[PDB]
RNA sequence: CAGCUAGUUGGUGGGGUAAUGGCCCACCAAGGCGACGACGGGUAGCCGGUCUGAGAGGAUGGCCGGCCACAGGGGCACUGAGACACGGGCCCCACUCCUACGGGAGGCAGCAGUUAGGAAUCUUCCGCAAUGGGCGCAAGCCUGACGGAGCGACGCCGCUUGGAGGAAGAAGCCCUUCGGGGUGUAAACUCCUGAACCCGGGACGAAACCCCCGAGGAGGGGACUGACGGUACCGGGGUAAUAGCGCCGGCCAACUCCGUGCCAGCAGCCGCGGUAAUACGGAGGGCGCGAGCGUUACCCGGAUUCACUGGGCGUAAAGGGCGUGUAGGCGGCCUGGGGCGUCCCAUGUGAAAGACCACGGCUCAACCGUGGGGGAGCGUGGGAUACGCUCAGGCUAGACGGUGGGAGAGGGUGGUGGAAUUCCCGGAGUAGCGGUGAAAUGCGCAGAUACCGGGAGGAACGCCGAUGGCGAAGGCAGCCACCUGGUCCACCCGUGACGCUGAGGCGCGAAAGCGUGGGGAGCAAACCGGAUUAGAUACCCGGGUAGUCCACGCCCUAAACGAUGCGCGCUAGGUCUCUGGGUCUCCUGGGGGCCGAAGCUAACGCGUUAAGCGCGCCGCCUGGGGAGUACGGCCGCAAGGC
RNA sequence: CCCGGGCCUUGUACACACCGCCCGUCACGCCAUGGGAGCGGGCUCUACCCGAAGUCGCCGGGAGCCUACGGGCAGGCGCCGAGGGUAGGGCCCGUGACUGGGGCGAAGUCGUAACAAGGUAGCUGUACCGGAAGGUGCGGCUGGA
RNA sequence: AAAAAUGUAAAA
RNA sequence: AGGAACUCUGCAAGUUGGCCCCGUAACUUCGGGAGAAGGGGUGCUCCCUGGGGUGAUGAGCUCCGGGGAGCCGCAGUGAACAGGCUCUGGCGACUGUUUACCAAAAACACAGCUCUCUGCGAACUCGUAAGAGGAGGUAUAGGGAGCGACGCUUGCCCGG
């Protein structure tokens, strides 16, 4: 443009919206999962994704994804939202914490056992 | 009606450089003076006087250039390798004392007018005053 | 969010306060504010500072420091130098508790501590010993301010889990071309040190108020007190003494084996997994980091992806459809005063904490003390005048005007000419015409087609006519006249910077469309029929309405296309065309088209008709889809448009 | 001309490359959203009615107390006045039978409109019409020849 | 100036 | 005391009622919706005061009004005259007309739309006729038919 256009009009701010609707950016929500059922990927994957509806306690009800191999969480488990999407699953925008509350870790795992929420074994 | 003289006055050597003409006129003016006064104490022009142009008091801007070149393309050496102004009608530019730039670490000069005449990007410093930021060359 | 305002704006007089003031009252006058964004809505305590960043900028205001505001919600005034008063008072509201039912008590957004909520945030500690505060002649009293301890890897900093040696190289574990390779000096083991732990001693922080001579002062000499603490620190005695987390396809540093088989599962981006995965899981090994590692969240960065620095708009997102002009923005050559912008000096200022540099303190650091530096901006005084600004005088190069000529489908009105189509009348004449790729529907023995004469009516204008001209765009063609805009060249005659641009606004604006009235030849959505086709709401054929045309009014869109906003300046030229000037195998001004110097460009391609070099102004763009939709607002009869 | 092949040229939205690609209705599932008889909820504006405490103003009289008799205090009325109440508008949020379109999807159905004269050049404003893409009309643009 | 529709879903 | 529980139905009755001022939504053909709604005032006494008519420019007379102080009752248009309101659907646009004497409506009439006849000695109507109306009008006129303001709009079928 032109100086007097910006003198006028001016630059327009950026600003970008969050791509998680957790509140107060909340490190982590709690909820009580709601349904627990396994969905179907999207385009290039299919591999029944085990995923489950949480009703938070901020008045809230979204899908989260529980990783690891298995879990324990049936119609009335509480648990806490990691926040961050699946690109395989259409709307899911939370992942779902380990080991925390009703929800129980990851057995047999020894590797990345931090994010599977497994506290250390001992080999002996 | 043109704005601002030397703005285009700096084009005339611009476009004329480019094609290596012998020298461009332009309408006589007093700061265009001042303008090849410096641009000629540095070493830019051959010089300048005022001509005709029927009965148009204009200014004889004598080009400098340099040695032939070998090579693909015989390009002879531009004097004026680059030259801008920077302020501008529409943006007035006041620099203070301390804030006057640096042309190419030295190798340019910063043709500006003073508020006791004008000065290059040095000679400004030395007397110590600012002025309006006519425009580089270098 | 586009208009807002009755104490509203101002005035006179008065009330009230420490004091000015619609702060408040009575009376009077209509004013006050706003696109430089009033009014509304949303959000939020402000700064010093902090975070990031090459800087400019962006983000931010926790701790400490300064100002502000509140003390359950809400109002009031009393006391006082000061309050609308956290630990005061009165009243209403919600809530809690007592109650002899008449009444009464109470406020942690003080230290600590509950409970709720939440992802999440500490002991109901010690002392007035130090510092500061209140009262007091003093002694001394109180002090959850403070000094200090306690819990929490929450952060920054210092340290420990050891050091030297030690096999051509244990054991196990992993790999293997079965030779060997790896873990790996790693360990075992030898030797030295010695955190933890033990014993003894054991602070600074403290001096002063108090006593004495002098004069109850100045000066000088004497005396009391330590929460932390029997802590830190000093000396001696002293045991090898916790290691974890992420990653290993690319970005990105780290490769192999088994298991699995689009499962399980990973995923930040691209992607991996469907029998041999360095990408899922385990392992061996390696890479990084270390009392930490890693995830999620949020801020700056990368992002020159809102571009002042520092972008861009022919086709990638983006020139407004075109014109007129209001604000605003910008300003030709010379001379003069002023000195507003701006430039320089001096000065007040910019407090402390911080940041930076220097020295020093705590064993170092973190932390901290001490000193030095210049700081933007603002206040005052002085100075300068270059460009901006401003008043003043002069010029003619921009723009305008005069005289004189020219070209043109520029526009509007009235009139008018031929050709041809259809229709009707009359003449003559007979079996077919028409139509397609083919054919049919259709038209004709009631006399069609073809041809001849007369008439009626509507619409459009062949040849001239083009690589043409004209206008702002849309757009404009037979012919004559009237009225009328724009544009060009010559004479350099007049004016004397009068200019460029243009938010909003005003006007124009193809075609289709709507409204009342008029007209209707041909054509022609829709609609009817024939044929093709699986189907054929279509491509072709036959018939046919609105509309196409006139008037007046509205609609206002388009690939409104050069997909290229407007104006002034500079930058090879060759070629032909429209038009104008001139003693003219040629020169000069305006317009249209091709090819190309330099140059720009992602390329194409542009290139004196720029997409070149440069200034001024508006318009506009910031991934695709969603969607030119939805809501709101405005315009319209409507369709629909902005 | 049919099938197959070669060199040059033109077009292209195709690139294990015309068995390529690709559009819209309809059908099933999913997600968000617009309108919707309404309902519910917060904030806010205006008019009026009631009106605590309290300052201020008046009275303090047929009544109380105080008094250096001039006055004071109590008390009463009034103004304003928290909030409460009634009626009516503005804005925002949630919700709602039904409905509109949109996005999304290894598979469906119906056609083939688009990219090659895509086998009627295409695109386009507007109009009309049709299961659907789309056809046709009036004009316009090449991004057609 | 050329009557004639259509090929779903797994690797460079 | 209650307040539509009555009943087919708030039928009837009751509520509101006049003026003054405050204030007033959806929607809309911008005219209206409007008296929308909801709400305040209304008497008497004293005092100040503004304007018009007549008339001399004022005295009296007379019309409409402004401000302040106060008095009495349960009640101030103190009696009589004197809308109850709101939301939502159907039909008909609307004012109008009708079954004198059980129906006032959604019925008819209407403005405006369309079709059709009629060229004047008009068509049509009454009359046997003369004649008259039409009309001392002339297709922007007249007769007949249907539809019924206005907006959007009106599809395919001539075989009978
Ligand atoms: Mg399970
Ligand atoms: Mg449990
Ligand atoms: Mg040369
Ligand atoms: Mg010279
Ligand atoms: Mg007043
Ligand atoms: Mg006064
Ligand atoms: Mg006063
Ligand atoms: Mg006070
Ligand atoms: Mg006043
Ligand atoms: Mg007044
Ligand atoms: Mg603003
Ligand atoms: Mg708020
Ligand atoms: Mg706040
Ligand atoms: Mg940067
Ligand atoms: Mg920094
Ligand atoms: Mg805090
Ligand atoms: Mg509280
Ligand atoms: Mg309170
Ligand atoms: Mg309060
Ligand atoms: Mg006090
Ligand atoms: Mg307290
Ligand atoms: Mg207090
Ligand atoms: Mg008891
Ligand atoms: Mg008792
Ligand atoms: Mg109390
Ligand atoms: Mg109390
Ligand atoms: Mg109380
Ligand atoms: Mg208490
Ligand atoms: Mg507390
Ligand atoms: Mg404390
Ligand atoms: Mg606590
Ligand atoms: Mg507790
Ligand atoms: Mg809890
Ligand atoms: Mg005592
Ligand atoms: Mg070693
Ligand atoms: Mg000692
Ligand atoms: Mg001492
Ligand atoms: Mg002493
Ligand atoms: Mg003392
Ligand atoms: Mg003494
Ligand atoms: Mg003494
Ligand atoms: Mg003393
Ligand atoms: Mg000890
Ligand atoms: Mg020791
Ligand atoms: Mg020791
Ligand atoms: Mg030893
Ligand atoms: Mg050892
Ligand atoms: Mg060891
Ligand atoms: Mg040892
Ligand atoms: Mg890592
Ligand atoms: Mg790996
Ligand atoms: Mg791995
Ligand atoms: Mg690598
Ligand atoms: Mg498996
Ligand atoms: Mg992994
Ligand atoms: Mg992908
Ligand atoms: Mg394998
Ligand atoms: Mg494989
Ligand atoms: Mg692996
Ligand atoms: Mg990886
Ligand atoms: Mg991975
Ligand atoms: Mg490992
Ligand atoms: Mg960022
Ligand atoms: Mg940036
Ligand atoms: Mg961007
Ligand atoms: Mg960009
Ligand atoms: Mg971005
Ligand atoms: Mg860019
Ligand atoms: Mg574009
Ligand atoms: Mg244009
Ligand atoms: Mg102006
Ligand atoms: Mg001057
Ligand atoms: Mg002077
Ligand atoms: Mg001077
Ligand atoms: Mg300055
Ligand atoms: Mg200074
Ligand atoms: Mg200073
Ligand atoms: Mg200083
Ligand atoms: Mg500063
Ligand atoms: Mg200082
Ligand atoms: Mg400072
Ligand atoms: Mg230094
Ligand atoms: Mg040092
Ligand atoms: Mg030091
Ligand atoms: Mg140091
Ligand atoms: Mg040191
Ligand atoms: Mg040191
Ligand atoms: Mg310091
Ligand atoms: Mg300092
Ligand atoms: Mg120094
Ligand atoms: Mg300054
Ligand atoms: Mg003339
Ligand atoms: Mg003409
Ligand atoms: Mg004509
Ligand atoms: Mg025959
Ligand atoms: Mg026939
Ligand atoms: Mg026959
Ligand atoms: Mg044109
Ligand atoms: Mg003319
Ligand atoms: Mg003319
Ligand atoms: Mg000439
Ligand atoms: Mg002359
Ligand atoms: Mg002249
Ligand atoms: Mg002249
Ligand atoms: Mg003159
Ligand atoms: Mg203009
Ligand atoms: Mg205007
Ligand atoms: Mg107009
Ligand atoms: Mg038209
Ligand atoms: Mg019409
Ligand atoms: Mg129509
Ligand atoms: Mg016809
Ligand atoms: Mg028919
Ligand atoms: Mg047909
Ligand atoms: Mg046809
Ligand atoms: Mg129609
Ligand atoms: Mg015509
Ligand atoms: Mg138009
Ligand atoms: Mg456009
Ligand atoms: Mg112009
Ligand atoms: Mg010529
Ligand atoms: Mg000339
Ligand atoms: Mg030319
Ligand atoms: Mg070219
Ligand atoms: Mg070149
Ligand atoms: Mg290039
Ligand atoms: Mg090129
Ligand atoms: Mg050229
Ligand atoms: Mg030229
Ligand atoms: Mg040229
Ligand atoms: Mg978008
Ligand atoms: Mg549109
Ligand atoms: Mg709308
Ligand atoms: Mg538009
Ligand atoms: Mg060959
Ligand atoms: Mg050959
Ligand atoms: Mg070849
Ligand atoms: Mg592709
Ligand atoms: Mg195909
Ligand atoms: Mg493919
Ligand atoms: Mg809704
Ligand atoms: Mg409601
Ligand atoms: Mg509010
Ligand atoms: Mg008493
Ligand atoms: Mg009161
Ligand atoms: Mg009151
Ligand atoms: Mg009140
Ligand atoms: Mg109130
Ligand atoms: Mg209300
Ligand atoms: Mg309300
Ligand atoms: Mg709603
Ligand atoms: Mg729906
Ligand atoms: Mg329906
Ligand atoms: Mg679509
Ligand atoms: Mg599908
Ligand atoms: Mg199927
Ligand atoms: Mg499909
Ligand atoms: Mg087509
Ligand atoms: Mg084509
Ligand atoms: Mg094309
Ligand atoms: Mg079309
Ligand atoms: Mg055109
Ligand atoms: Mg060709
Ligand atoms: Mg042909
Ligand atoms: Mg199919
Ligand atoms: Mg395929
Ligand atoms: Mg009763
Ligand atoms: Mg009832
Ligand atoms: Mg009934
Ligand atoms: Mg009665
Ligand atoms: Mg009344
Ligand atoms: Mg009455
Ligand atoms: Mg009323
Ligand atoms: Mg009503
Ligand atoms: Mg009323
Ligand atoms: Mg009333
Ligand atoms: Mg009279
Ligand atoms: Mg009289
Ligand atoms: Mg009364
Ligand atoms: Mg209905
Ligand atoms: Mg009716
Ligand atoms: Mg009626
Ligand atoms: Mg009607
Ligand atoms: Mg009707
Ligand atoms: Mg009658
Ligand atoms: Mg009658
Ligand atoms: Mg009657
Ligand atoms: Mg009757
Ligand atoms: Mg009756
Ligand atoms: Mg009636
Ligand atoms: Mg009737
Ligand atoms: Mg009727
Ligand atoms: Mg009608
Ligand atoms: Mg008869
Ligand atoms: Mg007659
Ligand atoms: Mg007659
Ligand atoms: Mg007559
Ligand atoms: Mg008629
Ligand atoms: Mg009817
Ligand atoms: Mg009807
Ligand atoms: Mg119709
Ligand atoms: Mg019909
Ligand atoms: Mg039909
Ligand atoms: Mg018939
Ligand atoms: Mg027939």
């Amino acid at each position: 443009p032109t100086i007097n256009q910006l003198v006028r009009k001016g630059r327009e701010k950026v600003r970008k919206k969050s791509k998680v609707p957790a509140l107060k950016g909340a490190p982590f929500r709690r909820g009580v999962c709601t349904v627990v059922r396994t969905v179907t990927p999207k385009k290039p994957n299919s591999a029944l994704r085990k995923v489950a509806k949480v009703r938070l306690t901020s008045g809230y009800e979204v899908t989260a994804y529980i990783p690891g191999e298995g879990h324990n969480l049936q119609e009335h488990s509480v648990v806490l939202i990691r926040g961050g999407r699946v690109k395989d699953l259409p709307g899911v925008r939370y992942h779902i914490v380990r080991g925390v509350y009703d929800a129980a870790g990851v057995k047999d795992r020894k590797k990345s056992r931090s994010k599977y929420g497994t506290k250390k074994p001992k080999e002996a | 009606m043109l704005t601002d003289p030397i703005a285009d006055m700096l084009t005339r050597i611009r476009n004329a450089t480019r094609v290596y003409k012998e020298s461009t006129d332009v309408p006589a003016s007093r700061f265009k003076e001042e303008i090849l006064r410096i641009l000629a104490r540095e070493g830019f022009i051959k010089g300048y006087e005022r001509v005709d142009v029927d009965g148009k008091p204009y200014l004889r801007v004598y080009l400098k250039y340099g040695p032939r070149r070998q090579g693909p393309d015989p390009r002879p050496e531009q004097v004026i390798h680059h030259i801008r102004r920077i302020s501008k009608p529409g943006r007035r530019v006041y620099v203070g004392v301390k804030e006057i730039p640096r042309v190419r670490r030295g190798l340019g000069i910063a043709i500006l007018s003073t508020s006791k005449g004008v000065l290059t990007d040095r000679e400004a410093r030395k007397l110590g005053v600012g002025g309006e930021l006519i425009c580089e060359v270098w």
